[PDB]
């Protein structure tokens, strides 16, 4: 097919500026009509630039496009937390109806304040327990940077099976969220004295505990 | 300008995936873009006002796009699908134009006024008199493409697995487990397939203080997700009902979530 080469990822500091390149040939980027798109997970693609330099309606002034030969550049100034996203260039090739997208770039914005995780641990419901199953749900939110490790415990000892933990994903406030699930039988739930969800973030651990016999 | 994709969220391998886009606030060329999980945006094709179609060359043999101005809708068809066709499919409005130009400090022979009309030259006088510094080139074509408006997109999963509607369970904290001033309630949307599910609270009337988490995929192949709502201690008399919709199974579930009386 054809490839518009972008750096896999780039980073810039808060309030500062960053550039993302888009390298192709003379048959795509050389046509002098490059476009740029912003992708935030859980949201639809958003058009930033078209025709090398023209900003789409509603796009702030701090997004600017340029092109020198067969390499286009997206420049973002005054970086904010909400600019952390994936960015894709694009260009027609051999036809206005044959669009080619770039390999994509992930932008990180450094210098944001660290935020510890808020942790909420839910016990299994009575409804689920009547069907002889028990799911413990550990919801993890408002943490930055967007990486945590989760450890489950029963009566103080590490649980080594039937744990599933999601990846971290970005929230509407540019912090991260994640969740972890412990799948038990109703018998397991009642037998142990306690269960814990331990969430480690930047070397600091937050633990929530529930006690079956006292959960009601 | 709004675009609305519609179609099945689940299809089996070797089947034909058929999608529809509904346009409102307009009549402009429409295109289809997809993004498979983990992959880049990928062009599929388009159909303009004149009704001419263009496709991603590498996928063309598997694609077909038609339109119906009366119903104000555009269709997409993808044949012989595999798991590689699992993706979010976006209906879009696209700009498509083809401007003939000369590449550099080259100008059309047309504009020189003599030599009539052909291709391109670097300088009218030089190529008119045939001076050694004259440079000629054929006319070149500049192709313009960009996406104006995007639909929110339709998630399509290619799988042979049957649908499984979710079991929805109430989430409430254990007794004694921290009467912080704020209470947290939620719904566990358990053991379904495929994605997605839509969760609202109180029939969508409640949006503030709602936190819906991405799904976890169990090794059983079934998804589970949770949505929680925060409630100030000051609050009283409010009911909290999560409304869970699962398009693949055409199921909608309403679960009332109570704090434990303790």
């Amino acid at each position: 097919q054809a490839v518009l080469n972008q750096p896999s990822s780039v980073s810039g500091s808060l309030g500062q500026r960053v550039s993302i390149t888009c390298s192709g040939s003379s048959s795509n980027v050389g046509n002098g009509y490059v476009s740029w798109y912003q992708l935030i997970p859980g949201s639809a693609p958003r058009t930033l630039i078209y025709g090398d330099t023209s900003r789409a309606s509603g796009v702030p002034d701090r997004f600017s496009g340029s092109r020198s030969g067969n390499t286009a550049t997206l420049t973002i100034s005054s970086l904010q937390a909400e600019d952390e996203a994936d960015y894709f260039c694009a260009s027609a090739e051999d036809s206005s109806s044959n669009a080619v997208f770039g390999s994509g770039t992930t932008l990180t914005v450094l210098g944001q304040p660290k935020s510890p995780p808020s942790v909420t641990l839910f016990p299994p419901s009575t409804e689920e327990l009547n069907g002889n199953k028990a799911t413990l749900v550990c919801l993890i939110s408002d943490f930055y940077p967007g990486s945590v490790t989760v450890v489950w415990k029963a009566d103080g000892s590490t649980i080594t099976r039937n744990v599933e933990t999601t990846r971290a994903s970005k929230q509407s406030n540019s912090k991260y969220a994640a969740s972890s699930y412990l799948s038990l039988t109703s018998s397991d739930w009642k037998s142990k004295g306690s269960y814990s969800c331990e969430v480690t973030h930047e070397g600091s651990t937050v633990t929530k505990t529930v006690k079956p016999s006292e959960c009601s | 300008v709004q675009l609305r994709e519609s179609g099945p969220s689940l299809v089996q391998p070797s089947q034909t995936l058929s999608l529809t886009c509904t346009a409102s606030g307009f009549s402009k060329a429409v295109g289809w873009v997809r993004q498979a999980p983990g992959k880049a945006l990928e062009w599929l094709g388009s159909i303009d006002t004149g009704g001419s179609t263009g496709y991603n060359p590498g996928l063309k043999s598997r694609l077909s796009i038609t339109k119906d101005n009366s119903k104000s809708q555009v269709s997409l068809s993808v044949s012989s699908v595999t798991t590689e066709d699992s993706a979010t499919y976006y209906c879009t409005t696209v700009h498509q134009e083809t401007r003939k130009t000369c590449s550099d400090g080259y100008i059309a022979v047309d504009s020189c006024g003599r030599g009539q009309s052909d291709g391109c030259v670097n300088d009218c006088n030089s190529c008119y008199y045939g001076w050694r510094n004259c440079r000629r080139q054929p006319a070149i074509h500049s192709y313009e493409f960009h996406v104006d408006a995007w639909g929110r997109g339709l998630l399509v999963t290619v799988s042979s697995a049957s649908t499984t509607a979710p079991k929805v369970y109430p989430l409430s904290s254990c007794c004694g487990d921290k009467s912080s001033s704020t209470v947290t309630l939620g719904c566990l949307v358990s053991s379904y397939m495929p994605e997605p599910v839509t969760v609202t609270w109180n029939s969508g009337a409640l949006k503030s203080g709602v936190h819906t988490f991405p799904a976890v995929l169990q090794s059983s192949g079934l998804y589970s997700l949770s949505s929680m709502v925060t409630v100030p201690g000051s609050t009283s008399g409010q009911t909290f009902t999560c409304n869970v919709a699962h398009p693949a199974s055409s199921t909608k579930v309403d679960k009332a979530v109570e704090p434990k009386s303790c």
